[PDB]
């Protein structure tokens, strides 16, 4: 039922959650039975617009892991949210088929890690670890492990625990894409005088998804396909694979009329007559998501009008397509 | 033997054979830039550069016969003018 | 591996090096089980 009618929504799924808070340009639209609400997609289109929040195990590369998932699902394309080194575990967002169009955004997004640093000697003042960790927050100099000096930001960090006898510290860090925890560990060791390196590492957030957001294992993926192959029950696959729309939940939204969806896909511009509803606080050139009345992500777009203009303008371009996500002919051509 | 040498680092402590310094220059040193004492004797070269923008640190790989442990806090280390980069090279 | 965890009241992970928390809880490995694609144990896992 979770489709905006042509006439409390906090329990509405994904991109339609709290849609009643969107401002209304037009109260009516002629509905077209093309496409599907993300959760109600037929199995094949559900998987092809699907994302896996994978707990990568320690030892295989991210590329190896993504190849294994492709073989299991027998899908056309896979891609991921940023290379975890072979020994690093945790959040690796695996994009299937059409969801692969969102890979670039996922890779450039911020990340969170839980890391264990191994210090090369005991500290005299145990509190020096926390102090040096705090010293190493902010825009930092790092040379990547042909390699140029660059600046990457650690937004925040926190020392969780430190065993000065075992010479092991565990800390959390929120950082910019491309920040190396390996190098941070070395640097902590230098600032502390005793020396240090990274003992082990886990990625606990990759952009839009954390390890708390329905993270699943490779065994889960294998088992889900097994259950479908053997019993034809779709529920396990549907439980482990999330709609790509899940990755877009932070975006300010504009809802496009059914009759305008195809045109957006081809012409890369949304015009006023195609506008149904729009989020508050949209400013000129804000990155936004264009969605159908069924909550399908059409495209990530650049706002060409502020929220206030969207109210007062009778004509013109409301947004310009940055990356089209929806298949071009999912919705029917007007001509 | 450069004509003039500029203040570059203040001794912090040794770390596993290297000297660690807090930078006392507004600019960023070249990797492997020779590092000197005030009297211009070369004691090593720049190895690692680290720290936040407003408090850079760097390490010195000590030259033959130079021991990191021989220096004390605040001892100064120097660099040629032509081995420094403005920080803006590393920013957007 | 050394990274361990338990679940807090919010269902989120609390990380630790300890094998038993102050509360007396036996901590779990933070890292998932090794995976190899020839894994034979789908049927057993799914029925359990």
């Amino acid at each position: 039922d979770f489709v905006i009618k042509p006439e409390d929504t906090s329990e509405w799924p994904l991109l339609l959650k709290n849609f009643d808070k969107l401002l209304v340009r037009s109260g009516h639209y002629t509905p077209i039975p093309a496409g599907s609400s993300p959760l109600k997609r037929d199995l094949k289109s559900y998987i092809s617009s699907g994302v896996i929040n994978l707990d990568k195990p320690s030892n295989p590369s991210s590329h190896e892991v993504v190849a294994w998932i492709k073989r299991i699902l027998r899908c056309e394309k896979t891609g991921h949210s940023g290379t975890l080194d072979p020994k690093v575990t945790g959040c690796l967002i695996v994009c299937i088929d059409r969801a692969t169009r969102l890979v670039k955004s996922q890779q450039g997004a911020g990340k969170e890690y839980v890391c264990i640093v191994r210090l090369h000697d005991a500290l005299k003042d145990e509190k020096d670890l926390g102090r040096s960790l705090e010293n190493l927050t902010g825009a930092l100099f790092q040379r990547p492990p042909k390699r140029q000096l660059r600046v990457r930001t650690i937004y925040e960090s926190n020392l969780i625990e430190f065993d000065n006898k075992r010479n092991l510290g565990v800390f959390w860090a929120s950082c910019e894409a491309g920040t190396y925890m390996r190098t941070l560990c070395v640097h902590l060791g230098m600032l502390l005088g005793v020396g240090g390196h990274m003992q082990e590492l886990r990625r606990v957030r990759s952009g839009a998804l954390s390890e708390n957001d329905n993270m699943v294992t490779l065994h889960d993926v294998m088992d889900a396909q097994w259950v479908y192959d053997n019993t034809r029950d779709e529920s396990y696959l549907r439980s482990i694979i999330q709609p790509l729309e899940t990755l877009l939940v932070g975006y300010k939204r504009i809802v496009v009329k059914d009759s305008a969806v195809n045109a957006v896909c081809y012409g890369a511009k949304l015009m006023i007559p195609g506008l149904l509803r729009y989020e508050e606080g949209i400013e000129l050139y804000d990155e936004i998501v264009l969605i159908t009345t069924k909550g399908e992500a059409i495209a990530v777009a650049i706002a060409q009008m502020s929220t206030v203009d969207l109210a007062s303008c009778d004509h013109g371009v409301v947004a310009s397509v940055k990356r089209c996500i929806m298949e071009r002919d999912l919705y029917p051509r007007r001509w | 033997p450069p004509d003039t040498v500029l203040e570059m680092g203040a001794f912090l402590h040794p770390c596993e054979g290297d000297i660690v310094c807090r930078s006392i220059n507004t600019k960023i040193p070249y990797f492997n830039a020779p590092i000197y004492l005030e009297n211009k004797t070369q004691v090593g070269k720049v190895d690692e550069i680290l720290g936040p923008l407003n408090e850079v640190f760097f390490t010195i790989k000590c030259g033959d016969g130079v021991q990191a442990t021989s220096f004390k806090e605040g001892d100064k280390f120097y660099i040629a003018a032509d081995k420094l980069l403005p920080i803006e090279r590393f920013l957007p | 591996m050394h990274l361990m965890y338990t679940l807090g009241p919010d269902g989120k992970r609390i990380y630790t090096l300890k094998k038993v928390t102050e509360s007396g809880e036996i901590t779990k490995s933070a890292h998932p089980a090794r995976f190899s694609p020839d894994d034979k144990y789908s049927r057993q896992r799914v029925t359990l």
